[PDB]
């Protein structure tokens, strides 16, 4: 079925697990800065330990 | 003190874990596409208490001034710390028969 292609598109693949914590730690919008703070170092954290 | 040198170890630890935080916002920020492209205040604080501790630190360890009049360096100089000579040492002295014959 595939000698007659008729549409092609590119999709990009799904976002690694690293790459996943990225949207964690940025973009949750913290009450205040000591709260961003702890977030951050929270999920530098979980990278260390990983 | 002497711990100035724990001083800019701190500081010079605080500014290379803003480093890595500025580096996961980019990677960050260049993987979702956003057009805002500010970096958080939050690790620009940091960095920014990094730097003046650091450079405030390495004011400190970079030593001590001395002052520029000669005449007091050998304000407490000795005549005796003047006269001898160590290319003139004579060995003949009372000190020979004296001090272990």
């Amino acid at each position: 079925s595939l000698a007659e292609v008729v549409c092609l598109e590119m999709v990009d693949l799904p976002l690694t697990g690293a790459q996943a914590e990225l949207e964690g730690e940025f973009g949750k919008k913290a009450d205040g800065l000591l709260g961003m703070f702890l977030k951050r170092l929270s999920s530098q954290l979980i990278l260390l330990q990983a | 003190p002497s711990l100035w040198k724990g001083l800019v170890g701190i500081g010079l630890f605080a500014l290379a874990h803003a480093a890595f935080s500025a580096a996961q916002h980019r990677s960050y920020m260049r993987l979702t596409e956003k057009e805002d492209e500010s970096l958080p205040i939050d690790i620009v604080l940091q960095t920014l208490l990094a730097f003046a501790v650091t450079c405030y630190g390495i004011v400190h360890i970079a030593g001590e001034f001395k002052d520029m009049d000669a005449t007091s360096e050998l304000k407490n100089k000795t005549f005796d710390t003047l006269r001898n000579h160590p290319s003139f040492y004579v060995f003949n002295h009372r000190g020979r028969v004296l001090f272990r014959p």
